[PDB]
RNA sequence: AAAGGCCUGAUUUUAUGCAGGCCACCAUCGAAAGGGAAUCCGGUUAAGAUUCCGGAACCUGGAUAUGGAUUCUUCACGGU
RNA sequence: UCAAUGAAGCGGAGCUGGAAUUCAUUUUCCACGUUCUAGCAUUCAAGGUCCCAUUCGGGGCUGAUCCGGGUUGAAGACAU
């Protein structure tokens, strides 16, 4: 009779094969479409007098955006919907529960012309 | 069959043979968990006459209870 | 060599932190390993009533090899051969139709505990092999007595797995020959004689002797030192 | 009518030990092969105060015998043990203050401390400041050692139980009067919520068996049977005698 | 209690499986006054700012060449 | 039933040293690498021996006696 040598007095659970799931059927079988596309991210512009004076003074577009949108998604949506390059995004949750995004554009883009192209002012 | 011998033998609980088996087994069960799956009935004749079948979907558990 | 020397380390107490050593003796095993080892231990520590420990008197290697050689000549039909002879029977029913006799009479090992016990009670069995490691042992513990009562030669033999492999099962727990062919009648008779000299002819004495009561290594050492000392 | 003060303590809510500042349990080394067969050398790295404990503690560093690393220990410093001193703990250790020896391998009249009640329990006897155990006899067959405990009782310990040569340091502490409630306050702030104590007679009958009456008095004997039940055992429990100790 | 994750370098049908290494730890919740990576000044509003604007910094996680340093006494030299 | 430990060195037998004024008789026991010193002690260990076909390296044994896989101590049919 032979016996194996054990340097440790502790027995550990041996490593056995862990198979990846190979399901017989799909879990839902229709993937959900994008829950946050650019249209869902950007709800509408904000057109108060303060937001507008920010538009022609700070190169800033003020938007009401989805409460589920983070600064990355807001940056990506603005670039896609309006084809402007974004310098910075500041966000806040307004006292009415909506989210406001201050989206400052680069020096290469104006905020007046974009606001005009979108439609307000 | 053998189930008739098992049924008669199980009734002799205080014979030498069943007393030995009883002591060894009661130690074994105490070492295991309070509730644990049994791989098979230790009393095949008793399980049968209660309605156990040796087929997929019949399960035996072992449980101990404080007296 | 001028560049290699002898370090030798001092693996004594207080010096040279110990080297790796075989610690298998001190391994803390999982409880199921513990329970099966200590189950084997406790079953030989206690006194074993003769009805048990008549078992673990097992057919020794040479006549076990002989017995299983004779038995392997009478293996039951597998699924393949059974359906092949089913086709042969269908072919006869198509063309011959004697009565139902395309296939010839079979000579197969009988197995199944209920089947074998009834075979013994009817005195049809000519050799019975009992597995020595059935759990619960109640299923076979009466078999040597029944075989002795009914005049049926029996052998307690190592391996329900070994019995099972000659009947295409994982475990048979019992095997029996009720009849053989002429070419094996002499081999059956000589093996029955040796098996009787080993099991049935010792039954009256074996029934009187208790097993177990064996000590562990350390207790046995400390007993024989006090036997010598005082 | 109400659960009395000594009964509430067992619920262990506000009466637990104040353990935040403590250095860790004071223990000998776990009884290993080295100290069963030979001895092992440690170094006294610190002598440190321990909150709630009168005696100082010695942090002694030993090398692990089985892997390259240092294991630290929290001994109760015996008097005369200094930092940088080498401790030797084993069957073959020398009879010097601070060393840890089996009881069977020290002569008659040896003064030890932190004695094991059972071999391997890592010290149970003579642990408070100034206390010590005297080895008063050996019984080599079925090896036992007769000892004298700090309370005066005669104990029979296995000769393989261990102890530290010398007396627990910090002795003479209770010789100094506290002089004032505030010093008792700070002493027990580090121990547990046993202080101050209200006298049972000062209470009401709902609060204590001593309570009530138009004078402060006990009214029945203060000596209580050992078999009295919780809520009754307030006084002098199972007293064999009372009164000023004067034969 | 059989409670487990960390590198290999390979390999350049190559994904990261795959032969050695290491490890003895073992949930999680618990502080907007405890511990803790890193920001300031000036200006600006009706109402915001160490958060916006201008200027000037810093930290962290990434990637990444150049210069410099070292290097045929290979892994710097000086100072008792 | 109690306690501990990352269940690491338990039990038995050896070997060697040693007192034994041991007879070739473990019938004997003993001891089994560490004590001036706040250093250091880890890389399957260097060395010895053997082999691979050895590809810079790898594997054996030994170093580090053998055997029983009862982790070890307490306690015990009492206690619980
Ligand atoms: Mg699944
Ligand atoms: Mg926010
Ligand atoms: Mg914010
Ligand atoms: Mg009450
Ligand atoms: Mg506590
Ligand atoms: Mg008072
Ligand atoms: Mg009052
Ligand atoms: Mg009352
Ligand atoms: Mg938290
Ligand atoms: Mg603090
Ligand atoms: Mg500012
Ligand atoms: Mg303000």
């Amino acid at each position: 009779k032979a016996l194996k040598v054990r340097t440790s007095a502790t027995f550990r659970l041996p490593k056995t094969l862990k198979l990846a799931r190979a399901p017989k059927y799909a879990s839902k079988a229709v993937p959900h479409y994008n829950r946050l596309d650019s249209y869902k991210v950007i709800e509408q512009p904000i057109t108060s007098e303060t937001a507008m004076k920010k538009v022609e003074d700070g190169n800033i577009l003020v938007f009401q955006v989805s409460m589920k949108a983070n600064k990355y998604q807001i940056k990506k949506a603005v670039k896609e919907l309006y084809e402007v390059d974004v310098l910075k995004v500041n966000t806040l949750v307004r006292p009415n529960g909506t989210k406001k995004a201050y989206v400052r554009l680069t020096a290469d883009y104006d905020a007046l012309d974009i606001a005009n192209r979108i439609g307000y002012i | 069959g053998a189930y008739k011998y098992l049924e008669e033998l199980q009734r002799k609980k205080q014979s030498d043979v069943l007393r030995f088996l009883q002591r060894v087994r009661v130690w074994e069960y105490r070492q295991k968990n309070v509730i644990h799956r049994a791989a098979r009935p230790t009393r095949p004749d008793k399980a049968r006459r209660l309605g156990y079948k040796a087929k997929q979907g019949f399960v035996i558990y072992r449980v101990r209870v404080r007296r | 060599n001028p560049l290699t020397h002898s370090t030798p380390k001092n693996f004594g107490i207080g010096q040279a932190v110990q080297p790796k050593r075989n610690l298998s003796r001190y391994v803390k095993w999982p409880e199921y390993v513990r329970v099966q080892r200590q189950k084997k231990i406790l079953s030989i520590r206690l006194k074993v009533p003769p009805t048990i420990a008549q078992f673990q008197y097992t057919l020794d290697r040479n006549t076990a090899a002989e017995t299983f050689k004779l038995f392997n000549k009478y293996r039951p039909e597998t699924a393949a051969e059974k359906k092949e002879r089913l086709t042969k029977e269908a072919a006869a029913v198509a063309e011959g139709k004697s009565k139902q006799d395309a296939s010839p009479k079979p000579y197969a090992v009988k197995y199944g505990l209920n089947h074998v016990v009834a075979l013994i009670e009817n005195k049809k069995a000519k050799l019975v092999l009992i597995a020595n490691d059935v759990d619960p042992i109640e299923l076979v513990v009466f078999l040597p007595a029944l075989c002795k009562k009914m005049g049926v030669p029996y052998a307690i033999v190592k391996g329900k797995a070994r019995l099972g492999t000659l009947v295409n099962q994982k475990t048979s727990a019992v095997a029996a020959l009720t009849e053989v062919r002429a070419e094996d009648e002499a081999a059956l008779a000589k093996l029955v004689s040796t098996i009787d000299a080993n099991f049935a002819d010792k039954y009256d004495e074996v029934k009187k002797h208790w097993g177990g009561g064996i000590l562990g290594n350390k207790a046995q050492a400390k007993m024989d030192k006090r036997a010598k000392n005082s | 009518g109400r659960v009395i003060r000594n009964q509430r303590k067992g619920a262990g809510s506000i009466f637990t030990s104040h353990t935040r500042l403590r250095q860790g349990a004071a223990k000998l080394r776990t009884l290993d092969y080295a100290e069963r067969h030979g001895y092992i050398r440690g170094i006294v790295k610190q002598i440190v105060h321990d909150s709630g404990r009168g005696a100082p503690l010695a942090k002694v560093v030993f090398r692990d015998p089985y892997k390259y690393r240092l294991r630290e220990e929290i001994f109760i410093a015996n008097e005369g043990v200094h930092t940088g001193q080498f401790i030797y703990a084993g069957k073959k250790a020398s009879l010097n203050v601070g060393n840890v020896l089996p009881l069977g391998s020290v002569p008659e009249g040896t003064i030890v401390s932190n004695v094991e009640e059972k071999p391997g329990d890592r010290g149970a006897l003579a642990r408070a400041s100034g206390n010590y155990v005297i080895i008063i006899g050996h019984n080599p067959d079925e090896n036992k050692t007769r000892v004298r405990l700090p309370s005066g009782a005669k104990k029979v310990i296995s000769s393989d139980a261990r102890g530290v040569i010398g007396v627990i340091a910090g002795g003479g502490r209770v010789d100094k009067p506290l002089l004032k409630a505030g010093r008792a306050f700070h002493k027990y702030r580090l121990k547990r919520n046993s202080w101050p104590k209200t006298r049972g007679v000062a209470m009401n009958p709902v609060d204590h068996p001593h309570g009530g009456g138009n004078h402060q008095h006990i009214g029945k004997a203060s000596t209580i049977s050992r078999g009295a039940v919780s809520g009754q055992k307030a006084g002098l429990i199972a007293a064999r005698r009372t009164g000023l100790l004067r034969g």
